[PDB]
């Protein structure tokens, strides 16, 4: 008369499904707590990281001219920063950047130049001279949307100079010079290499043409792929999948190994021979159902390399200002999905921060004594390409950390099965519920590895067509007890569980009950 | 118990139930009539005197108003104009129609289904006064007795009638339940009868 | 005993309760009422002595509240102005109609239903001494004193309710413990009562 | 740390019912060798709690296989630690019984 | 009422999994001892050798 269920099969994410044919260990409602191989885990907890842009920070983005260099540019209206050593600002371009610019902007990487790109200002890039500026020979007519990088090929973008916006592409280069942009760039001159294409298709190509070792392939609503094996106009144009087509520019494919894509219907994995939806009858529907987006752009997507997992940031409804306060967990190691809820945030990257005191040292002392070459700190996490995230509110960024506290306060965490699988229970070591006889609530017993306690709130419904309704149970610390005592029948049986906690560890549970009557209403 | 801790103490006995309230209470009167139907009854149901007006020229009387049975030990009692009386005795309708066409004060009583008889006619007005069981609803007691005494016969025997409407193994449970508490309260009757009265042989 | 080392004795014997002590207290309350109902008096239940006055042409006397049932080597007492007095005898209400209309000092009566009637009728107000049994929701001492005595009785009663409700099996195991402790009280009561007597025919 | 103890199903291996608190009964082990290694026996008392150790003397293989010892917690924990020659380990049986279950 | 547990189903130096959860003759804590087709072994023990720097 009792059932056992523990959360160690890894299931995912799992709102869309029929809730109460859901399998052991399965989620109705989650709140940013992440299902691991023990168990569910909180993954929260940030750390104040030493960066500061004292602007706006739309646009953050991390790289290096040199080994042992960080450096982070933050772009607003008029407006583009540094961030290294201890001083910033003053790279932006000589006039004021472009007329109101926000969140419009694009970063790319090729070789070692950095490259920005904006709708409303032509591209400009960094030099020598730490001031941003214009391509050399392209001409001052020219306005931009985005650009694209590919092998020893900058500039894979596709939009002109001018009230053409539509539809384009240009080879602006021709074999480059690693470190510089090739002297010239000339399309319909024959000096070397470089044209106009086309592309026909219905849709705009929007954004950069992606990647893969191979080739790399994009979409303006159906995919597009490109190799410059040929030689006589180098490039083959030719096209994959018709059906697919992307929503936003900053809906990016990952850099993993394999390609992960968001689309306007469904989400779909490939690497250009072979297609499917990462989750079709999973985590398709509440994904886009969650809200009508209304704002489609501004949803964007990174990469966390140290743990198998990758972030859309997804508006709420609730959400008013257009942000995210939400985002999407997958991962791509194992096939489970979970999901978050964080405070306001514009913009997320990855990289590295370095940070510490130098020029006030006490002793003037000559140079027969090691400086250590700007010895400790996160050395080990130089390899770390942690995430640092663009919080709205505040003017210092911060990285994740494991201790669930945001700064000083902590961050809240809610598990919640709207309905259990439980009555008989039949050859077979896994249950199957019976929806005809009601049953009785004896006990409730939670397999916890932490030792903080953690609130539970018990939830009751008359009838399946009926709908929840809720009830709170004082909390227990489990260092002295493990169970709780209450009295309950309703038709399916419901229980929700918050935590405000530095670490959840839930393991398995039991409940005890008995068949006592039948479906009424 | 206040006819509501009852019902409290079914839904916390019964699972904790919650919006029954109107069923149970149409049970716990479906119940207190069943069990007042009974061929047992306990000692809080005889009435006080009551008496009756009989006109003259009449020998049927009307039985009391939901009527159950006489006490065992009481007996229709006549009152003069002087205040005094006499006890009639009761005999087989047969045996007493012996009587018939006679004159005098009324001897005789008999049962019949719903109606006394007196054969010896009483050709004036007259009245006799009873001691009988009489169902709880006709009693004045401002509250129902029942409810105080044995609260727990009724709280068991009611659960059980809406488990057995809910077709649960556990009817049964509380049925004999039930009859515990009968057969106990069998007892309390039988032993405060005898309570300190002392027999002789005459 | 002092009404929380029960509670907490409860509390742990079901399973190590935390919160359910309201419902610990709602029904512990329950139990001791049932015991009351049910046909046994144990000794401590006894009430003290009690007295009561009544008018003049007045033969109805109402029960006592809280009444049960009456002492058996125990009888109701008629004391004069004057500090003599006499015991009354008890005799079923039909036996004692006869006395209607004879005045003088009172003699007998019944138990009727609730009231109490005496055949010989005084003509002035008169005091009766009187004693029974009677709840420990009604007597006049300072603590209730089914704590003190016949706690497991309480602990099992209570518990075996409690877990009766919730529908697991060990209901019949708590049932059957109480039935047991009410057996060995019910010797206990007679281990009292015949305690040191002496006997002898006549 | 803790073994996988407790009900046996249809299956030849175990599951391990955690309710269900128990009492140890004995060990023996299985080994080819014949040097002596010594034996440490740990004890919790809930998942949520730590572990804590206790040591019980070690035995010569050559004479006997089993060792007694009488003790109850949440997990069961033995830890074994060795100063010989050659340590060969096979396999091992242990006795127990469900008396009652999980408090703390 | 008796478990009898066995060491040759060949699982490795497991520490990171479930430690409870873990299969007949799993290691949650190991020293220097080789997991072996037979069994637990121990896999040490050092010659002196010619060599001098």
């Amino acid at each position: 008369m009792e059932v056992t269920h523990k959360q160690f099969d890894l299931s995912g994410f799992l709102p869309d499904q029929a809730p109460d044919t859901l399998k052991s260990g399965a989620i109705s409602r989650g709140f940013n707590v992440k299902p691991t191989i023990l168990g569910w885990e909180k993954s929260g907890g940030f750390r104040e990281t030493n960066t500061a842009p004292t602007n706006e920070k739309d646009f953050i983005f991390f790289w290096s001219p040199a080994i042992g260099d960080n450096r982070w540019f933050s772009g607003g209206d008029k407006t583009v920063q540094q961030v290294e050593g201890n001083v910033v600002s003053d790279v932006s371009r000589t006039g004021g950047y472009t007329a109101a610019a926000a969140a419009r902007w694009n970063a790319v990487n090729f070789n070692g130049v950095l490259l920005m790109n904006n709708e409303l200002d032509s591209p400009q890039y960094l030099a020598a001279s730490g001031k941003l500026e214009d391509f050399p020979n392209l001409p001052s007519n020219v306005r931009f949307r985005t650009v694209a990088v590919y092998k020893n090929f900058i500039l894979g973008l596709g939009v002109n100079f001018g009230s053409g916006f539509l539809d384009d592409e240009i080879y602006w280069s021709h074999q480059a010079d690693p470190g510089t942009m090739p002297p010239n760039w000339d399309y319909a001159n024959a000096a070397s290499d470089s044209g106009r294409t086309p592309l026909p298709s219905e849709g705009y190509c929007v954004t950069s043409e992606e990647l893969g070792s191979m080739n790399i392939v994009y979409k303006s609503d159906s995919i597009w792929t490109m190799q410059l094996i040929g030689g006589q106009w180098i490039f083959r144009f030719e096209n994959k999948f018709p059906g697919q087509g992307i929503l936003n520019k900053k809906s990016v494919v990952s850099f993993e190994g394999k390609h992960f894509v968001v689309t306007q219907k469904d989400i779909i994995v490939h690497d250009g021979y072979q297609v499917r939806s990462v989750a079709d009858k999973r985590v398709r529907n509440f994904f886009f159902t969650d809200m009508n987006s209304d704002y489609f752009e501004r949803v964007f997507v990174v990469k966390d390399p140290r743990v198998a997992e990758v972030y859309v940031f997804y508006p709420s409804k609730n959400s008013v200002d257009g942000l995210c306060d939400r985002a999407l967990v997958w991962n791509w190691r194992d096939d489970v999905w979970s999901l978050l809820n964080l405070r306001p945030l514009k913009h997320a990257a990855y990289g590295y921060e370095i940070t510490g005191v130098s020029i006030t040292w006490d002793n003037f002392v000559g140079g027969w004594e090691s400086t250590g070459l700007w010895q400790a700190d996160e050395d080990v996490a130089k390899y770390a390409p942690v995430l640092h995230y663009s919080f709205r509110d505040v003017p210092k960024l911060l990285a994740p950390t494991p201790q669930a506290l945001f700064i000083d306060e902590e961050i809240e965490a809610v598990w919640e099965r709207e309905d259990i699988v439980i009555g008989s229970i039949s050859r077979d070591g896994v249950p199957y519920q019976d929806y005809e006889r009601n049953k009785s609530v004896s006990s409730i017993s939670f397999d916890v590895d932490t030792t903080e306690p953690f609130d539970v709130y018990i939830g009751y419904k008359g009838s399946l067509e009926d709908s929840v309704e809720w009830e709170f149970a004082g909390t227990v610390n489990p260092m002295e007890d493990k169970r709780l005592f209450c009295l309950l029948t309703a038709g399916l049986f419901s229980m929700r569980i918050i935590s405000k906690a530095q670490t959840f560890i839930l393991r398995s549970y039991k409940i005890t009950y008995e068949f006592a009557g039948e479906m009424w209403a | 118990m206040d006819k509501a801790t009852l019902v409290k103490t079914i839904a916390y006995r019964m699972g904790n139930v919650k919006g029954q309230d109107t069923a149970i209470d149409f049970e716990l009167a479906l119940s207190i009539e069943r069990l007042e139907g009974q061929e047992f009854v306990p000692w809080f149901l005889l009435s006080e005197n009551n008496f009756f007006e009989g006109t003259a020229q009449e020998n049927r009387i009307p039985v009391p108003r939901g009527f159950i049975r006489e006490y065992e030990e009481g007996s229709l009692y006549l009152r003069r104009v002087a205040g005094t009386g006499k006890c009639l005795i009761k005999k087989s309708q047969d045996q007493l129609l012996k009587y018939e066409g006679m004159t005098g004060e009324p001897s005789h009583y008999s049962l019949t289904n719903q109606y006394f008889r007196i054969y010896p006619v009483p050709q004036e007005d007259f009245k006799v006064e009873l001691l009988f069981y009489r169902k709880s609803s006709t009693l004045n007691v401002e509250d129902n007795p029942w409810y105080e005494y044995a609260a727990e016969l009724l709280v068991a025997e009611t659960i059980w009638a809406m488990l057995s409407a809910r077709r649960d193994k556990m009817a049964d449970y509380w049925k004999s339940v039930a009859a515990d508490q009968m057969r106990r309260l069998t007892i309390l009757d039988a032993e405060r009868r005898l309570a300190n009265q002392e027999i002789f042989m005459g």
